[PDB]
Order: C-alpha cells, then structure tokens, then sequence
C-alpha cells in the first residue's frame, strides 16, 4: 500500500544492509586483542550526516556509503525505484531516512 | 436519583449539568459543596478509576509546576499561586480543539517532572490520552484543578 | 393547477459567525451541531434569512406590515390587523397574534456550513493600558460556504405576482443576521438548484457536498446526480446556475447524462430570467 | 438609492507579526487557521483594521468620540453621549453601551495571508549575562502578502460625505496593531478591486488568491474571472487597480474580454480619485 | 487495542529507550562533580523539542536523538511499522507522543 | 504635521554569522527561513540592529538611560523610571516595565533579508592539537551575502524633534551588529540607500533592491519599484537614494526621460544625508 | 515517463554493462585458484571515481571506462541520448549516477 512508503522502507533496508558491509569491512580491518571501533564508527557516520551542505553533499557521501556497503541485495532486487529515489526526493527526507535507518539497523544485530 | 431510578450509572453526565448547562452555577456551587460527594460516587464508578488516575497524574504535574514556581518565588515577596491557577483554568478552556489541548495537556505534564502515578500507569493513561476525546480529558484536567488539596 | 418551487442555494467561501448562541464565559460560540458522517457543522436559522427576505421586501419598496426602523432598532407594526391580502410579508411568512395565522408560503429551513467545523477561534481584546473585565473576548468563527433549502407554494400566495420579488430577494440577499463588523459574511448566492413543478416530491434538499474536508472545492453531491439518472426528478424541470455549472461541464460523458437536456447556466441572471419567464407563463402573470 | 462599496485590496510583500494569539510559551503565536485548500494561513483581525482607520480619522481633524492617548495608552470619551450626527468615529464604526447602538457603516472579514504559513519562527534574547526568565522567548513572523474584504454600506452613513476619508485613510491605512518595533509590516494596498453597485448583490469576495507556495506573484484569481467572463458583476461597477494592472494588461485576449471594458488604472491614485468622483455625483456631495 | 494504538505505544518506547541511552551518555560523559545535569537535560529537551515548527525540523531533531540514543529494543522488534507511523503521521501528534514518553519516562530501580 | 522618514538600506558584500538561531548540535545555524520563490534566505534580526544604534548613540556621548558595560557585558540603568523626554534611548526605542510605564517607539524597523539564496556555507572548528574533549570540534555556518532591512520612523512622535539626526548618523555609522565578529567580522555600514521622506503613511518601498543572481553581488534595483515610480506614485520630489546604486541607475538606457532622473540621486552617500537632513530641520522647524 | 529519468536508468544500464565486460576481462586475466580481484577491484574503481577535479578529469576517465569495458548494447541503441547526457549535466551528479551504478551492478550476477 501506497508504494512509495515501500520504497522508502526498501531504501531503509538498503542502508541498513551497506552500513552492515561497512561493519564486516571494519571488523576484518582491525587485528589483534584491540576492540574493533562500532561505537566510535557509528558516532561518526552520525556525525559526518549530521554535516551537510545540500545536494552535491550528503548525496556523494550516500553514494560513497552505499559502495562502501558492497553486494546489498534489497537494492539488487528493486533498481530503478531506489535510483529514481536517489536522485529526486529533497535530500533532508533522505538524511531523515538514513538516520532512522541508522537506529534500524540494530534489529539486525 | 433520576438515573437511579432509570437504574443508569448516576454519573450520566453530572458535569454537563454542573457547568455546561449550568453557566450560573445554580447547582455547580452545589458542585463546590458537594464535590467531595461527586467524588464519592464516582469513586464507587469502577469505569471511573482510569480517570481518577489521570486525575492523581494531573494533580501530581501541577504540584511539581507549583513546586518550580515556588523555587523560582523571589524572598520576601508573595508567589502568586492563586493567580497561576486562575491561568491554568483560563489556558485550559482556551483550547479549541484536540491538537492545541493535547499540545497543551503534554507540555504542562513535560513541566511537572517526574510523575510516580504517570509510571506506574504509563499505557493506561497513554491509551486514556490517545482515545478519550479532548473534550472530556480538559472536563476531567478542570475537575483535577478544581480538586487539588494539597 | 398546483406549483411550487424548491432550492437548494450555496453560498461564497468566507469567514462567518453569524449565528452566535448562547454564549459560555469568554467565549462567544456560533451555534453548532451534527450533520453528514458525524462531524459537527456550524448553523445559521431559517429565522435569519426569513428576516433578511423582510428587509429586502421592506426596502425594495413594497407594503410589508412590520416595518424595521434602523436607527432605533426597533420592529413596528403598521396596522395591528393583519392583512395577507394587503401586506407583502403577511401574505408570504405568515403570523400569529395570539383571522389569527396563515400558514405562510415561504417554508425555508437552516443553513448548514458545506464543511465541517474544526474549532476555530479569535481572540479580541479592548485596547489601552486600563484593562477591566470587559478587556478581552473570544469569538468563534467558521470559514466555509453555507448551504440552505427552501420551499414556496405558489397556489397558496394570496397574490401570485409576488412570487417575483421573492426570487429577487433571494438573489439578492441582504445581510444575514450576524457580526459583520469583524466578519463580514456575503450571503449571496453563487450555485442554485431549482425545481419547478406541480408535483410536491422534492428531491433537491442539500445537494451539495465537499470534495475535501478542508477546501473551497463545492462539488454537486453523488446521489442528487445518481438520481437525476435513475429516471425522476425530470430534467425540463430542474434549474440549475451558478459556478458548479463549470463542474458539471468538465463532468466526463455530460453530453450523454441526462443532465445535459437540463436547465444549466453559467450566469446566475439569465438562468433566474429564464425561470421567472416561465413561472409567469405558468401562473398567467 | 441604496449604495455599497465592496472591495478586497492586497498588501505588499514583507514580514508580519501583527496578530500575536495567546503566546503559548516562549512563542508569541501568530494567530492562524485553515483556509483554501486546508493549508493553514496565518491571520490579521479585521478588529485591527477597523482601530488603524479609527487611529487615521483622530489623527487628521475629523473629530472622533474616542481619542487615543499615544503617551497614557488609553482611550477618552469626549463626549459618553454618542452622537453620529456629529462624531465620524460613532457615524461610521457604530457603538454599544451595555440608547441608539448605531449598526456601523463598514463592514470588515479578517484578513488572511495569501500564502501558507510553515513554521516562520524567530529567536530572541536580552544582552548578555545575569538571565532571567525574561531572557529567552520566540516570536513567529510570516513573509507573505495579506488579504481583506470590506463592505460598507453607503446610504447608512448620517454624512454622505463621510464616505470620502475611509477611501482616503484605506488607501493611507497607519500602522495595524502589532510589533511594529521588530517587524514593521506597512499595511498599504497595492492591488485593488473595488465594485461600487446599487444593489447588495457582493461578489468580489477574496478573489486574490496564488498559492504557488513561497512566492510574491499574486495572480488575480480563476474563479473571479470566470464570473467576470459569464456577465455577471458588469465591467462598468468594477475598479481594479494596483500592480494587478500589470499582470492583467499581459493576458491573452485581454483585448476583447469583458474585464477590459471595466475601470482599469495601473496607477491606485488615479483609480481612487476616479472612484471619488463617481462617488460624489452619484450621491449629490 | 487496535493496531495504531500498538503502534504508538512502541513509539513511546522507543523514545523512552533513547532517553535512557543519552542520559546514559550524559552521565557517563560529565561523571565529574556532585552530579551530571538530568533535569536542566530534560527541560533543555522539552525546550527543543517545543521550538521545532514544522515537519522538517522536527522529524530531524526526532531522528537525531534517535540515532544518538543508540541500540534501540523496541525499535528492533518494530522496524517497518516504526518507520512506517514517523513517516506518515502529522509532525505535530509525534511531538505529543515525544512529550507523553518523555513524561512517562521511568527511572530505572 | 505629520512627517514620516521611510528607507530601505542594502549592507555591503561579504561573509556573515550574525544571526545563529538555536546551536542544533556543533553546528550554529543562521536564522534562517524562505523569503521569494520558495528559496531560503538568511534573516539578521532587527532587534540586532536596534541594539546596535543603541550602542552608537551611547558611544558618541549622549544621554542613553541603558549603559553597555562593554567589560562586564552587562546592561545598567541610569534611572530606573524611564524618561523619554530626557535619555535618547527611550525617547526613541520606546521601553517596557512591567510619566507612562510604556512608550510606543520611535523607530520602527523589519527583520535585515539576505539578498542572495543561502544554500551551505559551513565552516569547520578544530581548537589547537591534542588532548581534545568535547570541545574540541564544531561548525560555523556563514553567508556570502548582501544583507537588507527596511525601517520607518515618525519624527512626529519623538519627544524632541531633534533627536532625528542622531539616528540617521547612526544608521549610517552603524557599530558592529551582533554576531561573530572575532571570525566573521560584517562591517553593516550602508553601501546603497533609498529614503524617502513624506507626510502619509504609505511607504511602497518596503524591499526595493532585489537581484537574485544566485551567487553573484550585482544588486540590482527591483522591476516592481521602477514601475511605481515611473506610474506616478511615490513623488519623485520625496524619494532620496544615495549609493552605489546610483551608478547601475544612471547607467540605465532612457534615464533623463525617466522620472527616476527627477528624484534626488547623489552618488555620494553623505553628501544625500546631508540635503535629507537639510530638508528634515527646514521642514521640523529646527 | 519523464524522459531525463529514463536517460538517466539507461545511463546506469551502459554503466552496469560496461563494468561487465570489465569483470570478465579482469576475470579473464586471472588463473589458477587464486581469487580473482573483484571486491579490490570495487575499490579501486570507487577510489578512481572519487579522485576528479571537474571536466576534462573524470571525463576522459569515465569514456576510458566505457571503452575499457568493450561493447555496450545499450550504448549502441542510446548513442545520441548518452552522449547528450555526459555532454551536460554538472559532472558531479554524473559521479553520482555512477556511483549508484556501482552499487546497482550486483542483481546482474
């Protein structure tokens, strides 16, 4: 109902799944005994979205994000709806879905 | 006794009569002398606890908003709790409709401070606030300023 | 024979607090009640129009038996007996002293608000420093458009010819009992829906309804159109003007509905000239 | 013969804050409401206008009943007895003990902004250092243009010459209550349209209307045109001036539209004074 | 109860267990002194929380403290409806939901 | 009689902090809010810029009743009743209490516009190197920008008529606005004027310089008002504009024949100030 | 419907197919059990993206990208519409569709 809340749950899950690639990225990073940095990590992706200046940023660090994110299958599924989201959409209703996409992802684990 | 009589809840619509109808507060002064028996009655109203609940957690908010007023009293002079009161009354029957009470009901109860009844009772009175309409819950906010005895 | 005429009549879009009730406190709320779908709508009394409909009659120049002096804001009466035959407002209201009464041809109802009413308010305040209890006010008001029916028998008038100057009346509404310092409502109509014939069944009562329940939008109701199509209410007598003529227009298939071979006019004056024209063919005037 | 003058003018562009509603708590609520389209649009009490023309009758001669201190901040009776016949402020605006009651010859709807307001708030603090709770507050403001009807009954009036100030002052109005000191919003008009007709029949009601959301076009109206177009409201009765003129003049087919034939001055003093003088041999002054 | 009333007694825990994770944060970031602030954080909050004016604003601040509140129990078990009520209902009834959790915020025993 | 001085003021290009609304997080935002075709604009309030000619008026001597510490930061009160007849301050500004508690106000003036669209504009803060704590980042939004706000005062109203031209000296020479000025130093000094200068309350010249040009520093006069003055309303005999405005409007094709030309137009900021103060004291008898 | 959108979904057609025929040659260089460099290659081809410094740079690098992938089928039908679209347009929201592209590639295989 009302496809465009699907989408916006589908771009939700789509963050939430680059942001777990981003985890199994720094996860393999770190070495030794040391505590692998989650805490400090998610605390700066708030901080670096919470920083943002309109259209060309936020945008280019999304995209960076979700390549950093690697194979995401919920945005395999669905191509030209998310990319169609992408690039219309004001970008602030996208930072506000990314954010509570960073406080969904918990779910996950 | 009508409703008695009809064997309906005495509590058909005391209020209405009170102070809706009675605007020269003919029987609502009956109301003031009899408030404690209005109280009395609906006490025995099972039905009636939830709002008695909101009717403590009302009560408990304006005593921490009395309490910031009293701290905020300078010494010496005199805080004016009557005439904060006769502001909370003239506030609450300005709202006109669900949204500007329900704004004004939830930062009032912001302001109280921690409210041990509002705890204990969180869904209840979550779910009293979410359905009750507006009308009835600033009928009973007025009811709670008007019974409040510290 | 045996004619009458029935409408239902809407109204502009503005801001109105015409019919103030009993008021509470502070407050001075406009009279308010249920209607469609369960939503509190705001009302404006019969009796008010019936006034403005005396006053037009008073200061267009005919007879009219209770005469309204402005300046001291006062009725009186120019002969204590009443004369149906003589009077204007006697022949078409009707009265009761307490002959004695008439029935009165003009039987209209209340004017309900289109648009259901939220609650809003105004606050209004006496200026200065020197505040006193009559310092500050609260006024109700409704911006909607108003909606109201009314019902004429033409055989009952005692004089047929003064159907005429009821219809320009109703066209040309005076003011409507309200505040009209602080708002000023028009009355005027802007959309009709009139039937005349010699059946009495009417099926024209609060044709009207909202497209949205906040909007200026004023769309011809579903079942006085779903019934126009099921085969009653004849189109040859059907009447209607005003600005849903547009809406009706921009209708899908309307060349084909049956609405098409029915009286519609974008301009209110031509479509009342019209109909005036027939009343009098019909009643010999 | 009776007259009325109905007119809806349009401010200019700019700040406003002029109709705070009860400061809810730190944030003086600029009082508003739903309108068009269920968009909540901010408010100016037609109570506010009717002080500012009774501010710019005092300030000009033209003796009035109630003066305004501007030093006491209070309001004096000169006389408690209200004479019409003689003061412009009881002749016009009317009056009430709580005698004669007058009726009032203007008539006023509350202004309502021509575009929705959003949030429009705005922070305020005291110096710096040793804060109290007066430190801290908000004030709400709407960057938008306002709109207004007025009616005033022109026969009511005990001087029929009393009609030329309000034109005047209307066209001047002072400053409209409110914060002048932080957002001093000039109420003048610059786009009129004023019908001057001998029947009450009041159209014109606020037909400005643009939406366009944030934005200063303020295109005329569809629906205005429309009835303009039909035949009703007749180019001869109508005034339009103001810098409408200008998006008028660039209409297709304004040439041979009906609206083209009505009194149209891009410039407002000239339309006012053509409208005066109408006036004045229409009523024998 | 109906559906929508599950609904926004999740929000209410929701926003209760991100109270719990600032406040966790103040108390831990300024453990120095007689005591952390919680009631000039609380009112500092509500402050917030009644200046935002409309829909953009106060979605950001909700999402913002949502992030910064961290793991999130109840909006674990409820991602979709969750996200689903902050996106479709009017600003204003999640500003009264915001305040009731934050008056209905039990301490922890 | 009545006599009302009406002017719209355009600063001069530059980058600008003055008006931080709420300090979401690190990040101090400008007051902000769509002012023309639905862009967002940057607003420095007008209770700004009324501290800041109180502060002018105390600093060139005069009688000003609230004395800015400028050590303490601290406001003190010469006489607790306010006395308008005497103090410049509150014969002009008016003042609240909570002779009469309460005075109406000379000057009336609007919320200062941002001529250009704000889009981003963020400025990092890092404090020094090593052992950094919470405070050790944060942002400062800024504007580069033309700032606009109009006033309108009623010589009428002052308690004495003279006390007219302190106040265009000081909006003129106009002290530091409130703002970050140790970073983002704004000079708010007037570099375009249009004053006007009449008996009724009509002003029309609200906001008359408009450019957009997104980016740019053109500064344009606004179409709207040329066709007013050209329609024959706003006198050219009372209209009085003075800076580098002048420049573009002298440049314009058909100028002599424009009724522009017969307005008083001095390229020269202070020489304009000074026939406008010539004409006020012909006028107010001073 | 609305055209710039489909010139933008076939843009990111031609770029998810031109970095096919990349994997397959990278795959084809590649021998023995040693895993082929195709996450690393992700990378570096992100990292390239990001490095540009407006027109000519990131110009030349995404037409040296089209033509290193091989034959474009997509390209080849979209010629005129492709070209127009790199042609205008400011380059960073270029990268951006690109950078969507990366992470839109996967549902291929």
């Amino acid at each position: 109902n009302s496809e465009e809340d699907k989408q916006y749950l589908i771009f939700i899950k789509v963050f939430q799944q680059a942001m777990k690639g981003n985890f199994a990225k720094i996860y393999a990073k770190t070495e030794e005994g040391k505590d692998p940095p989650i805490k400090k990590k998610v605390e700066r992706l708030r901080a670096e979205l919470n920083y943002c200046y309109d259209e060309l940023s936020f945008k280019e660090y999304l995209s960076d994000f979700l390549v950093r994110g690697g194979l995401n299958k919920y945005f395999n599924e669905h191509q030209e709806e998310i990319a169609l989201l992408i690039k219309k959409s004001p970008w602030q209703e996208i930072r506000i879905w990314s954010l509570l996409a960073i406080a969904s992802y918990k779910p996950k684990d | 006794a009508d409703n008695l009589v009809k064997g309906i809840h005495w509590w058909s619509n005391f209020w209405e009569k009170l102070v809706i109808e009675d605007s020269k507060e003919y029987l609502f002064n009956q109301l003031f002398s009899n408030r404690e028996g209005f109280i009395i009655m609906a006490e025995n109203s099972e039905e009636d606890k939830q709002y008695l609940i909101f009717i403590k957690v009302f009560q408990q908010a304006m005593k921490g908003n009395f309490a910031k007023i009293y701290a905020k009293t300078e010494e010496g002079k005199d805080p004016p709790i009557k005439k904060k009161v006769e502001r909370l009354r003239a506030e609450l029957n300005y709202c006109y409709d669900e949204l500007s009470f329900k704004e004004y009901l939830s930062d009032f109860l912001v302001r109280g401070g921690l409210n041990k009844y509002f705890n204990e009772h969180q869904e209840e009175i979550a779910l009293l606030i979410k359905k009750s309409p507006w009308q009835e819950i600033r009928i009973w906010s007025l009811l709670a300023i008007a019974s409040y005895k510290p | 024979p045996n004619y009458y005429l029935y409408g239902t009549v809407l109204t502009r879009y503005g801001l109105a607090s015409l019919n103030h009730d009993i008021r509470r406190g502070n407050k001075t709320i406009l009279q308010k009640g249920y209607w469609n779908n369960g939503k509190i709508h705001s009302f404006v009394g019969s009796s008010a129009i019936r006034w403005a409909l005396r006053f037009y009659l008073q200061k267009q120049g005919y007879l009219v038996n209770r005469v309204w002096d402005e300046e001291e804001h006062i009725n009186r009466l120019t002969s204590e007996d009443f004369d149906p035959e003589k009077f204007y407002d006697d022949d078409i209201f009707g009265f009761a002293l307490l002959p004695n009464q008439r029935m009165g041809a003009l039987g209209m109802n209340m004017a309900v608000s289109l648009t259901p009413y939220d609650g809003a308010v105004k606050l209004g305040a006496k200026s200065g420093r020197e505040k006193d209890s009559t310092s500050l006010h609260f006024t109700e008001y409704h911006a909607t458009r108003y909606q109201y029916y009314f019902g004429i028998d033409a055989t009952h008038l005692k004089d047929f010819s003064r159907i005429l100057p009821m219809i320009d009346g109703i066209m040309n509404l005076p003011k409507v009992g309200g505040s009209s310092n602080i708002f000023n409502y028009p009355f005027c109509p802007d959309s009709l829906v009139f039937q005349w014939t010699n059946h009495f069944a009417s099926y024209i009562s609060y044709c009207f309804e909202y497209c949205d329940p906040k909007s200026k939008e004023a769309k011809l109701s579903q079942e006085f159109i779903d019934e126009v199509e099921c085969g009653q209410i004849d189109p040859s007598k059907l009447w209607i003007g005003g600005t849903i003529v547009k809406d009706l227009q921009q209708l899908d298939n309307f060349e084909s509905s049956p609405l098409n071979k029915a009286h519609i006019y974008r301009n209110r004056n031509e479509m009342i000239e019209a109909l005036k024209t027939v009343i009098k063919r019909d009643l010999g005037l």
